[PDB]
RNA sequence: UUCAUAAUAACUUUUCGAAUCGCAUGGCCUUGUGCUGGCGAUGGUUCAUUCAAAUUUCUGCCCUAUCAACUUUCGAUGGUAGGAUAGUGGCCUACCAUGGUUUCAACGGGUAACGGGGAAUAAGGGUUCGAUUCCGGAGAGGGAGCCUGAGAAACGGCUACCACAUCCAAGGAAGGCAGCAGGCGCGCAAAUUACCCAAUCCUAAUUCAGGGAGGUAGUGACAAUAAAUAACGAUACAGGGCCCA
RNA sequence: UAUCUGGUUGAUCCUGCCAGUAGUCAUAUGCUUGUCUCAAAGAUUAAGCCAUGCAUGUCUAAGUAUAAGCAAUUUAUACAGUGAAACUGCGAAUGGCUCAUUAAAUCAGUUAUCGUUUAUUUGAUAGUUCCUUUACUACAUGGAUAUCUGUGGUAAUUCUAGAG
């Protein structure tokens, strides 16, 4: 029924990340909500973007629906993307895989036991090993 | 109790930075540097706020280690930079170059300056010191020290650095009748040029300024500083040329530009 | 911790609680403009009382004092955005009297009921409250929201609302499920 | 200022004056792989500088006379000299002097006393509360003493004693939740052994590592904010003004 | 919104105090609690006791790498890519918590350091080191310690002896 009319207000063109830092501005009448994909696949004609280096971040629907700001950064190289942009969003995006690690606990019980203990490992085995046997 | 202070808390921090009270708990303590805490200005206050280049401290620190950020020479690799007054900012992408003077009201406005006035910095005279071997040396406002003078370079006079080196052009003396600058206090960034010296026995010292629109208010020497001759200005002013205007006249102003 | 997150009490308790012809007026103002609670009536007369402080305030400092001059003509320019305050009526003497019932009045409970839309205060309140009145293009539900003379046009149903456009609403889409099998 | 500094005479278990690192890698010649040379990091004495730090001056504090004199043994007050201290000084020690504070509340005794900013309280003037978001200060069972370090009399550093208590094969060992959650106990009286460093920020050799600092939620009627629990309908008997009774 | 009403009497004026009333950014608590933004929360009593787990560690191009560790392909024979681990270097004196002390002390504002120390950051900064000073002085670079390999001791723990 709606197209969804998209303008950009406060535009900075940014040279010290060649990103252009601006904010959003989604018209939505009848639609449920922008979907934030959508938003960054139409942003390409917009300033001559890719896919890869449009990020947006914010997008709070404002009260009665259609209106709806944002904030938006458009890179200049997926490289450009790749160096200054928080991984988490970059994830979010689906760029950058889920970084995995495990838990905050683990990890600091894994240090714990760092502190606990002094060498390689090898010393502490060979000790195990002798107290295994007597 | 114990030793220095690491941390600062956003609410006891300066007022004229303006930083947001709610987001955050803790605000950018300035490291150890040229001016002091009260009078300086940090960067990550002034890159992300002030001009709103970047929207986090992950992003000011990613705009500073790349090495685009010069401040006075140098680049300055931490983030927690002093940038008191006076003091020089250039940033090589598109040559945005700044100077950080106060504004009629007390902040640091983000004034926008070329290459050509953006060469050189203006320092106050803090002390002058015969050093070793018998060699006057002369110290800038901003801690800065330049050895061997102008032998006739007194107290609260001011002098030019061109920056690229530690030496002087051309001071201005400290003469009654001589265009100049307030730092601090409840008068903070009008300019004036000095009616009357109080001199003074034993601390503070007092000398009556006089504005274009004729309102006398009188300040200590510390927050002094002076930048040329009555007419012309060493140094570009920001907008509405720094007077103090009235109240009645800011509603005016207001009243005045409804324009879209 | 966190610090600046101040919380405002908003509204003043009378003294005196059975004070009977007080009750009365109130009542009767909430029955003029539909309130569910006495605190809304109380809300905006302590607001109206902490005008009537600062107008006590400026009027002690004498007659074209810098103060008056700036702060009197502020709060007089507030009221005529709010509205209120009559455009001949710009004197300070007239925010000391403003009575109680002019903010009862120019608020959407009643400034829906003023031009018509509802043909009765609840009702406006029940339709302020579902969401079909916009101030322009942004949807309000909230009564005691006091319309501003600029927006006093543009108070209209919604974009996305019944009996104002857009789409037939619960009771309706039964009825046509109904019509359907029969 | 006997300041900075200069100059002479010396003096010192002679303090320092680079036996370091990476990315670059060109200029000219006597062709040595020569002399040179561009940034960049660390490191180093002096003097400024900020972050500070101790001291410090003035002025101001809650009750009580059922607190009238108080301090001087074992410094009270001052002088003089040293000692010590980063430096001033009864800050110590030697030696002399006999002062010093007080009825304008000294000195004692209390406190259900951390001090401010502040908070509540609706004329004005105040009252009462501030353990608590910021700043100071204090303390990390209780007292003591130190070590390293620029910076502690640290407390997630040690040392001993006192008190409360863990593990033992009884010979020995580690202790310190007023950090966060969690438990016991007390009591009128108070939350989840939750998640994450993304934001805020400091710390590191350092963009990258970390931070129950911090934030996000669970609980949560602490208070504060905002407001639903219906809205009009056609009727069927009577109102309230009335064309006239 | 500078406000008062009930109670001494048989009734009256007071004086008075007791009630009520209104608030709490003051607790506790009583039943009731559909929402939204916000969010204080072992202060009061015992700075009482505390099991367990976790709250300060850290590396870049650039202080040390023969991990007998991965990595290796397009850069890698003195190393050249990350990189645990351990020394050296910093930092653990910040933050966080708490209010038992403490009454001219803290503290507030206020001066001063011409009465001092200040790692760090920022600037500047040692042409002068030698010692009869031509047979002279490694400066085109001078000597032993710790990570790991093994032998372990011990009821155990940020204990660690011996050797290389
Ligand atoms: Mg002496
Ligand atoms: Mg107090
Ligand atoms: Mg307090
Ligand atoms: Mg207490
Ligand atoms: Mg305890
Ligand atoms: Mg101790
Ligand atoms: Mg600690
Ligand atoms: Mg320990
Ligand atoms: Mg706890
Ligand atoms: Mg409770
Ligand atoms: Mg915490
Ligand atoms: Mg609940
Ligand atoms: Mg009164
Ligand atoms: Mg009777
Ligand atoms: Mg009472
Ligand atoms: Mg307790
Ligand atoms: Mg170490
Ligand atoms: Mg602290
Ligand atoms: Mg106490």
């Amino acid at each position: 029924s709606d197209a969804i009319t998209i303008r950009t207000r406060k535009v900075i063109s940014n040279p010290l990340l060649a990103r252009k830092q601006f904010v959003v501005d989604v018209l939505h009448p009848n639609r449920a909500n922008v979907s934030k994909d959508e938003l960054r696949e139409k942003l390409a004609e917009a300033y001559k973007a890719e896919k890869d280096a449009v990020s947006v971040f914010g997008f709070r629907t404002q009260y009665g629906g259609g209106k709806s700001t944002g904030f938006g950064l458009v890179y200049n190289s997926v490289a450009d993307a790749k160096k200054f942009e928080p991984a988490y969003r970059l994830v979010r995006y689906g760029l950058a895989e889920k970084v995995e690690k495990a838990s905050r606990q683990q990890r600091k019980q894994r240090k714990n036991r760092g502190k606990k203990i002094f060498g390689t490992g090898k010393s502490i085995a060979k000790k195990a090993a002798r107290r295994n046997a007597d | 109790a114990r030793g220095p202070k690491k941390h600062l808390k956003r609410l006891a921090a300066p007022h004229h930075w303006m930083l947001d009270k709610l987001s955050g708990c803790y605000a950018p303590r300035p490291s150890a540097g040229p001016h002091k805490l009260r009078e300086s200005l940090p960067l990550i206050v002034f890159l992300r706020n002030r001009l709103k280049y970047a929207l986090n401290g992950r992003e000011v620190k990613a705009i500073l280690m790349q090495r685009h950020v010069k401040v006075d020479g140098k680049v300055r690799t931490d983030t927690t930079f002093p940038a008191g007054f006076m003091d020089v900012i250039t940033l090589e992408a598109t040559n945005e170059n700044f100077r950080l003077v106060y504004d009629v009201k007390g902040r640091f406005a983000v004034h926008r300056i070329t290459d050509e006035e953006a060469s050189y910095k203006l320092a106050k005279v803090k002390k002058v010191q015969l050093g070793k071997k018998g060699i006057p040396y002369v110290v800038t406002h901003d801690g800065r020290t330049i050895r061997y003078p102008d032998p006739n370079i007194k107290v609260n006079d001011t002098v030019k650095v061109d920056l690229a080196t530690g030496t002087i052009t051309d001071f201005i003396k400290f003469d009654t009748g001589k265009l100049v600058y307030v730092t601090g206090g409840r008068n903070l960034g009008r300019v004036g040029t000095i009616v009357h010296r109080e001199r003074h026995e034993g601390g503070f010292d007092l000398v009556h300024i006089k504005d274009s629109l004729e309102n006398t208010f009188v300040t200590r020497l510390n927050n002094v500083f002076v930048i040329g001759e009555p007419g012309r200005p060493w140094i570009s002013l920001p907008k509405g040329k720094g007077i103090k205007l009235t109240i009645s006249e800011e509603r005016d102003r207001r009243r005045a530009q409804h324009g879209l | 911790p966190r610090a600046p997150r101040t919380y405002s009490k908003t509204y003043s308790t009378p003294k005196r609680p059975y004070e009977s012809a007080r009750l009365d007026a109130e009542l009767k103002l909430a029955g003029e403009y539909g309130l569910k609670n006495k605190r809304e009536i109380y809300r905006i007369s302590f607001q109206l009382s902490k005008i009537r402080r600062a107008a006590r305030d400026l009027l002690t400092r004498d007659e074209k004092d810098p103060k008056r001059l700036f702060e009197g003509n502020a709060l007089i320019r507030r009221l005529v955005r709010i509205g209120v305050l009559s455009e001949d009526k710009k004197k300070l003497d007239y925010v000391l009297a403003l009575k109680v019932e002019d903010f009862l009045e120019r608020r959407l409970q009643t400034q829906v009921y003023k031009l018509g839309l509802a043909k009765s205060v609840h009702h406006a309140r029940v339709l302020i409250s579902q969401r079909h009145i916009a101030v322009g293009k942004q949807i309000v539900n909230i009564p005691s929201f006091m319309v501003r003379l600029e927006s006093e046009k543009h108070i209209d149903f919604a974009r996305t609302s019944p009996f104002g456009g857009a789409r037939p609403g619960r009771v309706a889409r039964k009825r046509a499920a109904a019509a359907g099998g029969e």
